[PDB]
């Protein structure tokens, strides 16, 4: 705040901050098990109270609880019923790119863990399903292309997706070739 | 000593404890200036008569260290790696303009600037001696290997050690400024005070210095650049360890070095000094291979490396921060010179510096009155050594002890000739003698210059022409002075001239007919021309771009060389100029040709300077080639010359540019200058009644403006954009 | 299979007169070697190569070489080519020694014969007395031509402005077949 | 931070700064006790996996003692500890989770916590007190030799009976009670009162043990087996704290102790290049032939004892012979098990010294390392008869002391030969990521301190590592900029509360340091008075405050690897001529200076908040020397800029304070 009002406007939203913390429930971890209201953040954040609540927790973009419900199969309606309606003229590539791109990252980084044994066990076998079902999702996602290009920036460093490049490859091609007439071949 | 500036209204701002300094360069333009004025800015100025200094703001806190790469602008910018190298190319040395390189480091502390580029040279000055030197055994070039060369090139970067942790820098930038930078912690810990002993014969880098000298163990730090496609492979070997004299002696137990320097010469020389508390132990530790003397064990593997001691001194010891950025090596046996060859000078915040000779370490002068690194292989110092906000220092460039004149002459050609072969520019002018030692010293350079050439005359005369000026202008030589840049301008004017032709078919490389046209008559060009050619001389319609503005330079140059004859009474040798050689002539009757045949393809040739020649250029050239036929091979000079000179048409001006250069006079006393408020003691247009334009201006003479406002000249702008005649320093000045 | 080294030299000599000569020979840089001027990438197939510049000795205090183009990726060639900045003997001999450097590493890595082709464009008619004096290699300008016209079959292409001087009569001394001499004014050929 | 970093030094250091933080601050008996009982419970719970524990419990059977001593000093006739303790204990009480959770790591604590409490009855009476303690048992209702809190306490009387036997023929009993059980005497050294008495008899008895010569073979084994478990036990204490041994054995006088392996061998300090010439003492004279002998016999009827120092002149000859002469290949593995076996403990000097030795050579063929993990093998199983009485006890300390250093060598090469071969390695590391930036305390630890309160005391050792590893001004530097971006009074207040804790083992440098250098570029600059507008900018002058104040307080302060490195000259570029008193007097001349007027929006409100924290009582601030000092000159100009003015009102009974009445009269 400004110079002019010191420990003033400091010490009244001090005293204030207890009347929000009444109004707290908890950490929230995760609360989404269901696949068939309770966190539909509209841009990073939910809550609704004017007052000023305890740490970020509440002000911290609601990546885990995304996560979480993004790695879940059919979680597609789930997703648009938290924030998304008629997302063909309604979302213009919003931040669910970035965590979609983060998501992928993710997980070429544990397949990059010998993909359990060489594709032997079964996290592989949830890896296509993650990544199907990403693609399944993926409408508006090379659409503002640096989305793509952002997943290049992030393996640049670490380069530890030498063994997880052939899945890559795989989700690229279940989505250009069904996406390749519509799209123009530049983007 | 010499050159001592001062700050005019910034002071140390009292309440605030201090800063560190430290500012290094081996090129020209000798200012970084990291100073604590009242993350402060970077200064500066290039030391052939600068004193108004360009501070640009610096980019981030408390720039720790600098130590320029090459010629190149180039700064370094450390201390929490950000806002890293830039150069400045914008359109002169004053606008520094940060550039976009800078390497990353989460709050680090890097305190090196490196990566060696090119091979190194080889002085074999001992052996030389000048008699059958010929620049091949007086500058000798050893074979070195470059640092992670491509294919060819020998793309660099600025690796450097962190003082935060102890991992790297990275980040070499060829061709498209791609950072490809990386980071590994040299065995995952360790704190360091260090300096880094750059290179070794292949492409290596060492270093080590890490906690203090009471316990000191220095592990060698041997990275391989040798990268990836786009991956820094850079590794970790560790080589031996060694420990500070200090520790071993019985007697005192306080070393802790602060400084800890270890130059260029990787393979013998480390010179870690002991920082303690009233003194300073100093001491130089060799990198010596040897073999392990396994015995005593019983009756009955030589690759293996350890540092042991060379020399010590025992005194009080601040500041120091290299020898000499080239010399020779063992069997060298002149005594006599003690040119500065394995020198180093070391500051003392007690009283004054010392001077000292590397590899004994024993003594030489103190030359009693930060950061103190040689300007050159000249002993020359800089004076940011505290007492307060002080400003420079110098000191006598030549270390002669006992007076010799012979021995200086042949010191200071030595170092001309050095300047001369590698390029960089020359300070040995506070060095020469008065000038008893100016005239014969140029003469037997030049001399010897021109005998073993032997075709090197060709691509080094644009360059002995300066340097010539330049020592001449040291004193009443100011004449000679002039005379060089006169011709050095119009030298490079028909250089310059004659490819420009684009021209048609030819038996022979029709731009030499106007050289070939010597043999010719002396009066009516007409002729002339015919004589030679008439055909291929016409490369473009639009002929207005140099004729009217650049052309009339020799058009009053030829009268004024004119005039200046009969007038050889004047209280001067030869009044302005007087040019008594004839291949300059030849080449002035020769730019007179082709600006006939100029004159006569397209009207706007160069004016009559008033009107009424009844022919003008006929009566000049009539005079030129009068003054021409007596001066070609061996033949004395003028009659009825000197009675049509003195004839003067209504048309002759007068009042020529003859661009000219201040000098700085500091004969042998002291000096006081200031931080701004100078103390008192070229034609393309580039000249209005009152400055209204960039006017970039240059380190001697030129202030040619920026754009210049033409169409097709770009030739001469393209030719004067880099390096100049001893003056490619360019420098924006204001209106 | 298109395995090329630019030779530019005529960037102090010549500024200007650079775009008369690219307006007209772009498309044996890339139209010739490749379908057109596009973004693409580019590997080991052998279709790369590379473009050495070089400047006056006067304006050359310590930088001398400057060849960068490891591979070009066929498109980023021309992107730099007009980046490059325009700063008698220009060190011709010094400036080719590195591009026959560059011809013999390829010859070492391309193992498993691309007719290889460079254009020693030079604005000027310069000349370079001392051989290298900065590389490995040492040899005057007849050596070094000898060299490179013996060893590589590549033709030796010098793509000079519309200028004519003694510079081409000297400079066609490849003895085998590599046409030094043709100064094309009419339509592009291939490599010639 | 008492705890974990330091055990000694309990005169009173830690009770001077909890007094001091007592006054300055909200300082209710209540809260006090129940905040030291809970950093006392904290620990011994989540810090310690193995045995770490016997110290952080010798820690909690210490805290009483400490705050005895407290209540008989500090309080004194305003509830005398019968009322406060009794409300704080109700205060603790109440926390029933945290007790549960406490005797569920020991699994025996609840007992072990009913026998804790009713020894806290030192300080506490019995009357009433007792049933408040069956009460919370009693709250206890769902509720295997003995519980270690147990023991520990029972043992704190073994340290009164040591050794009380200085004769020939010592019980070797008194040590097979010690060497086969837990290592009480680490609990008894953490009691304060036995470490420096402990080691200096400890070391007395291995300096005594000459012996002259022996005709008997048994009594030769009997000092041998003695020699080489006292010098064994000795070099373990030092291995876990160092610098107090060291220092007891060298309090005062002169003497002749083996000095030479605690003090040159092996240390979290190299001591290994400058080693070999000088302070490794190697003398070949009458030394080198009969060590050689003795390696090539393959013999202690002899009794002399002095070649241990001179093992290292062997081991160079030996390493040399055996990997570059060649006459010499694997004899050198034979001669390894006449030594490495019984009868002998040498190796670990041996060992130490040539790991000292390879962290300075390159060692690049690594030959060295092959007999180095020969001799700490512990192959041989005592197949000659040599009779000590403690063939794997005596074998296991060994190979653990061993491991305790050479661990930063082993680092540097292939990995470790695993000669401890232990139940669990040492907890405390470096665990420093290989590749990454030391800027990670703002973003990992100091980000969760903030949230995380109480210190994270795994996180406070890598707080230490990362302070003598970079360097003070930088550390304070970004901590004060991870401060201030808080925008949040609680957050601030909680941040800079737990910045004065972290601040300490470093006290007076790290004090003198970040106020004379931040506090001037902060009031200073054009950019830094852009941050200082915050309401951050109150904690940090409460921080500076009470840095200040602390600092000024004369007390030793020696932190366990700071007192070392600390050793550094300047003369700080400017009663008494001192750096702290000096860099005070530069703050107070910068605090006036910042009262210069025609220009201040930030610098002027920072100040009047630092003045203002600065009024409070035990203040030992504004110098105030009776001859020219601007301190009330400056309090002069800030009344010109009630109470405060009789801050300094009355300071020296002066004329001075003349000025200053009158000042407040207008």
């Amino acid at each position: 705040p400004h110079w002019l009002l010191g420990n003033l406007v400091s010490d009244f939203v001090d005293t204030f901050r207890p009347t929000a913390r009444i109004n707290s429930i908890c950490g929230r971890c995760s609360l989404l098990p269901v696949v068939n209201w309770k966190l539909d953040p509209a841009t990073l954040r939910f809550p609704l109270k004017g007052l000023l609540p305890y740490d970020k927790d509440l002000f911290e973009p609601q990546t885990a609880l995304l996560r979480y419900v993004l790695e879940q199969p059919y979680s597609r309606d789930m997703v648009c019923n938290m924030l998304g309606l008629n997302k063909q003229h309604k979302q213009r590539c919003p931040v669910l790119e970035d965590q979609l791109v983060d998501l992928v990252v993710y997980a070429m980084e544990r397949s990059e863990t010998e993909e359990k044994f060489d594709d032997g066990g079964t996290s592989q076998l949830l890896w296509q399903h993650l990544s199907s079902q990403l693609i399944f999702f993926v409408l508006f996602q090379f659409a503002s292309f640096p989305h793509m290009v952002l997943s290049l920036h992030q393996k640049l460093a670490g380069r530890g997706l030498i063994k997880g490049r052939d899945h890559l490859m795989w989700v690229l091609l279940q989505f250009i070739s069904g996406s390749i007439q519509k799209n123009a071949l530049a983007d | 000593l010499a050159y001592v500036c001062e700050w005019e209204k910034w002071a140390k701002s009292t309440y605030c404890p201090s800063l560190p300094l430290a500012c290094a360069w081996s090129c020209r333009n000798l200012i970084a200036f990291t100073t604590d004025l009242r993350t402060h800015m970077i200064h500066i100025l290039d030391t052939e008569h600068p004193w108004e200094v360009h501070s640009v703001s610096s980019g981030h806190s408390e720039a720790i260290t600098c130590l320029e790469w090459d010629q190149s602008g180039s700064r370094l910018l450390s201390a929490d790696a950000d806002g890293q190298i830039k150069c400045w190319s914008m359109a002169d040395h004053l606008a520094n303009s940060w550039e976009s390189s800078v390497g990353s480091q989460v709050e680090g502390d890097p305190i090196v600037a490196l990566s060696w580029l090119h091979n190194g040279v080889k002085l074999a000055l001992h052996v030389e001696k000048s008699g059958a030197s010929s620049f091949g055994e007086k500058f000798s070039r050893v074979k070195f290997s470059p640092s992670l060369t491509l294919f060819g090139k020998p793309m660099e970067g600025w690796i450097a050690v962190t003082v935060s942790g102890l991992v790297t820098v990275s980040l070499l930038k060829p061709s498209g400024q791609v950072l490809t930078s990386t980071e590994s912690l040299c065995r995952l810990r360790g704190r360091v005070a260090l300096a880094d002993i750059a290179f070794t014969g292949g492409g290596n880098i060492v270093v080590a210095a890490a906690d203090g000298s009471s316990a000191s163990p220095v592990k060698f730090y041997k990275v391989c650049v040798s990268v990836v496609s786009e991956k820094c492979r850079i590794d970790t070997e560790i080589l031996p360890s060694l420990f500070m004299r200090c520790t071993t002696d019985p007697n005192r137990k306080d070393r802790f070095p602060a400084i800890t320097h270890l130059k260029f010469l990787a393979r013998d020389m480390s010179e870690q000094v002991l920082l303690c508390a009233t003194s300073s132990l100093v001491e130089c530790w060799s990198l010596r291979k040897e073999g392990l003397p396994v015995n005593n064990i019983f009756q009955q593997q030589p690759m293996i490396l350890k540092w042991r001691i060379l020399s010590a001194t025992n005194d009080l010891d601040r500041v120091s921060a290299v020898a000499l950025p080239t010399n020779t090596d063992l069997k060298v046996a002149s005594d006599t010179q003690f040119y500065p060859g394995l020198g180093l000078a070391l500051a003392f915040q007690d009283g004054s510096v010392h001077m000292v000779h590397r590899l004994s370490l024993q003594t030489m002068a103190v030359f009693y009155s930060k950061a103190m690194q040689l300007s050159w292989t000249s002993l020359a110092l800089v004076g940011i050594d505290n007492h307060g906000k002080l400003s420079m220092l110098r000191i006598s460039p030549s270390l002669g002890h006992p007076l010799e004149p012979k021995l200086a002459l042949q010191h200071l050609l030595f170092l001309l000739e050095y300047c001369m072969v590698t390029g960089y520019d020359w300070w040995d002018i506070l060095l020469h003698v008065q000038p008893g030692m100016v005239q014969s010293l140029v003469e037997r350079l030049h001399e010897e210059y021109t005998r073993q050439k032997p075709a090197l005359q060709q691509v080094l005369s644009t360059r002995i022409l300066a340097m010539k000026a330049s020592l001449c202008k040291l004193s009443r030589v100011c004449d000679y002075h002039t005379k060089l840049f006169l011709m050095a301008i119009t030298s490079t004017l028909k250089s310059l001239l004659r490819p420009h032709f684009l021209n048609t078919p030819d038996k022979s490389p029709g731009d030499r007919l106007a050289e070939i046209c010597a043999k010719i008559t002396d009066v009516d060009i007409d002729k002339v021309m015919i004589n030679l050619k008439t055909e291929e001389f016409v490369l473009d319609m639009n002929t207005l771009q140099a004729l009217q503005q650049l052309l009339q330079w020799v058009g009053d140059f030829v009268l004024y060389l004119l005039v200046s004859l009969p007038n050889q009474g004047s209280p001067l040798r030869p009044g302005h100029s007087f040019l008594r050689d004839g291949t300059s002539l030849g080449m002035l009757r020769e730019l007179m040709v082709v600006i006939r045949i100029w004159g006569l393809l397209k009207p706007s040739c160069l004016p009559v300077y008033t009107a009424t020649s009844d022919d003008s250029m006929s009566l000049l050239f009539r005079l030129l080639t009068k003054l021409w036929i007596c001066c070609r091979d061996e033949g004395a000079a003028s009659p009825a010359s000197d009675g049509l000179v003195s004839r003067l048409q209504p048309k002759q001006p007068l009042r020529l540019r003859f661009g000219r250069a201040p000098t700085l006079p500091s004969s042998t006393s002291t000096l006081q200058l200031d931080g701004l408020t100078r103390a008192p003691g070229l034609h393309l247009g580039a000249y209005p009644t009152e400055e209204c334009k960039a006017c970039t201006r240059c380190g001697c003479v030129t202030m040619l403006k920026s754009p210049n406002k033409t169409t097709a000249v770009t030739q001469w702008e393209q030719r004067w954009i880099k390096n100049c005649l001893c003056g490619g320093l360019w420098r924006r000045v204001p209106l | 299979v298109a395995d090329v080294v630019f030779v530019i030299e005529g960037t102090a000599n010549l500024g200007p007169y650079f775009e008369e000569l690219r307006k007209h020979y772009l498309l044996p840089a890339i139209e010739y070697f490749n379908g057109g001027p596009p973004d693409f990438g580019g590997d080991y197939g052998g279709t790369q190569y590379s473009l050495v510049v070089f400047n006056t000795v006067d304006c050359a205090p310590e930088s001398y070489v400057q060849c960068h183009a490891p591979t070009s990726s066929a498109y980023e060639f021309v992107t730099w080519l007009d980046g490059i900045k325009f700063m008698s003997c220009s060190l011709i001999a010094e400036g080719l020694s590195t591009a026959l450097q560059l011809f013999d590493d390829f010859k070492k890595m391309r193992e498993q014969q691309t007719h290889r082709v460079c254009l020693l464009i030079c604005n000027s008619p310069p000349y370079l007395l001392p051989a290298v004096e900065s590389t490995t290699y040492s040899g005057c300008t007849t050596e070094s031509l000898v060299q490179k016209i013996g060893e590589r079959g590549i033709h030796f292409s010098i793509v000079s402005p519309r200028k004519l001087p003694a510079l081409r009569l000297l400079f066609e001394k490849a003895a085998p077949p590599a046409l030094l001499e043709p100064l094309q004014q009419p339509a592009d050929v291939s490599q010639d | 931070l008492e705890g974990t970093m330091n055990l000694t030094g309990e005169m009173q250091p830690l009770v001077e700064q909890l007094m001091m933080v007592k006054r300055m601050q909200h300082i209710p008996t209540p809260l006090f006790v129940l905040e030291i009982w809970k950093a006392c419970f904290v620990g011994l719970i989540e810090s310690p996996e193995g045995t770490q524990e016997l110290k952080w419990t010798a820690f909690t059977y210490l805290k009483i003692p400490q705050v005895l001593v407290k209540l008989k000093k500090y309080f004194h006739g305003e509830k005398d500890f019968t009322e406060d303790v009794n409300c704080a204990f109700e205060f603790l009480l109440k926390l029933t989770p945290l007790l549960d959770k406490a005797d569920q790591r020991c699994n025996c604590d609840c007992t072990n916590f009913l026998l804790q409490e009713c020894n806290k009855q030192g300080l506490l009476s019995e009357v009433n007190f007792a049933s408040l303690v069956g009460k919370r048992t009693a709250d206890r209702d769902p509720q295997i030799l003995r519980a270690e809190p147990t023991v520990t306490n029972i043992l704190k009387t073994m340290d009164a009976d040591h050794s009380k036997s200085p004769e020939g023929l010592l019980g070797v009993l008194g040590h097979m009670l010690s060497g086969k059980s837990l290592d009480l005497l680490l609990a008894a050294a953490a009691a304060t009162g036995k470490l420096k008495s402990f080691a200096r008899k400890f070391i007395n008895l291995n300096e005594f043990t000459t012996h002259g010569s022996g005709e008997s073979t048994k009594t030769a084994s009997v000092r041998a087996l003695l020699f080489d478990i006292s010098f064994l036990m000795l070099c373990h204490v030092a291995q876990t704290y160092g610098s107090e041994v060291i220092l007891s054995e060298s309090s005062s006088g002169e003497e002749v102790p083996f000095f030479e392996t605690w003090m040159q061998t092996c240390m979290p300090e190299e001591g290994k290049i400058l080693n070999p010439d000088h302070p490794c003492f190697r003398p070949d004279s009458t030394k080198v032939e009969s060590l050689v002998a003795l390696l090539n016999n393959s013999k202690l009827v002899q009794m002399k004892w002095h070649e241990a120092c001179l093992s290292i002149s062997a081991a160079i000859l030996e390493i040399l012979n055996a990997w570059e002469n060649g006459v010499l290949a694997f004899e050198s593995i034979q001669k390894i098990t006449d030594n490495i076996k019984g009868k002998v403990c040498s190796l670990a000097v041996c060992a130490v010294a040539w790991l000292v030795a390879h962290v300075r050579m390159l060692g690049l063929d690594e030959r060295e390392k092959s007999l180095q993990m020969i001799r700490q093998l512990a192959g041989p199983l005592y197949s000659e008869n040599t009779l000590q009485f403690y063939n794997e006890r005596v074998v296991i300390m060994n190979s653990i002391l061993e491991h305790m250093c050479a661990d930063v060598l082993q680092q540097t090469a292939t990995q470790i030969k695993f000669p401890s071969t232990g139940v669990d390695t040492m907890p405390y590391w470096n665990l420093l990521p290989p590749k990454r930036p030391i800027k990670e305390v703002l973003t990992d630890i100091f980000a969760k301190v903030l949230e995380k309160g109480w210190v994270d005391s795994r996180s406070i050792h890598i707080l230490d590592t990362l302070l003598h590893m970079g360097g003070v001004y930088w550390f304070c530097n970004n901590l004060i900029k991870e401060l201030l971006k808080e925008t949040r009074k609680e957050h601030t207040l909680r941040a800079v509360q737990l910045l004065y804790s972290i601040f300490c083992l470093d006290m007076q440098q790290v004090t003198l340091v970040l106020l004379g250098h931040i506090l001037p570029g902060l009031l200073t600059d054009s950019s830094k008075w852009h941050s200082l507008m915050d309401p951050p900018g109150t904690a940090l002058a409460k921080l500076a405050v009470w840095c200040a104040l602390s600092s000024y307080s004369s007390h030793k302060g020696q932190a366990s690897s700071r007192q070392k490195k600390r050793h550094r000259e300047d003369i700080e570029d400017y009663n008494m001529r001192d750096p702290l008193n000096r860099v005070l007097a530069n703050l107070f001349l910068l605090i006036s200076s910042i009262l210069g007027s025609r220009t201040a929006g930030p610098h002027t409100q920072f100040v009047q908040w630092f003045m203002e924290e600065c009024v409070g009582c035990l203040e030992q601030d504004s110098r105030g020397s009776i001859l020219q000092f601007m301190p009330f000159t400056t309090v002069s100009e800030l009344v010109k800029v009630s109470p405060k003015v009789v801050l300094a009102i009355t300071d020296l009974s002066l004329p001075l304070g003349r000025q200053v009445a009158a000042k407040a009269i207008a």
